[PDB]
């Protein structure tokens, strides 16, 4: 994944 | 050119589905209209250069969220209310956007936990950068 932050909520 | 963050308002927790940090087909279940969200920019962090994601990646919710509320480690950007279950932000300069759901309103629904997303985001293949970031944060209903 590398890039990203914290958006586990879909 | 400029970057933009699209937040799709959704109600209810996932039904046995895995967390997806990318674009996914919209469920289209009843969305919460008149939902309040605000963007906060994290200082000292610039998604303009490669070094930016490294420093940002080392960010701890502890710094942006410790006493259950944001600290001086964030900068006020703008507050807008999602209408029609969809919200969109434009004229975004490379950095880090943080979305916080305001308690105000949402009587039949309980405030869900906030989420953070860097902008712009690299392409799935890591080649180039994407000008638009898509997010599908769900809300937690009351009872």
């Amino acid at each position: 994944k590398n890039a990203g932050f914290e958006l586990p909520l879909t | 050119e400029r970057t933009s963050i699209a937040v799709h308002a959704l109600m209810g927790l996932p039904t046995g589905q895995p967390a997806n940090g990318t674009k996914l087909d919209s469920i289209g279940l009843p969305k919460v209209d008149g939902m309040s969200f605000t963007l906060y920019r994290v200082n000292e962090i610039d998604l303009t250069t490669q070094a930016g994601w490294d420093a940002a990646s080392k960010i701890k919710l502890e710094e942006l969220y410790t006493n259950g509320h944001p600290t001086d480690k964030v900068t006020k950007v703008a507050t807008k209310k999602t209408e029609g279950g969809v919200a969109k932000f434009d004229n975004l300069t490379p950095a880090l956007y943080l979305v916080v759901q305001e308690l105000n309103g949402a009587e039949a629904v309980v405030r869900s936990q906030p989420f953070l997303v860097a902008a712009p985001q690299t392409n799935p293949t890591g080649d180039g950068w994407l000008q638009d970031v898509h997010v599908y944060p769900k809300h937690q209903a009351l009872s």
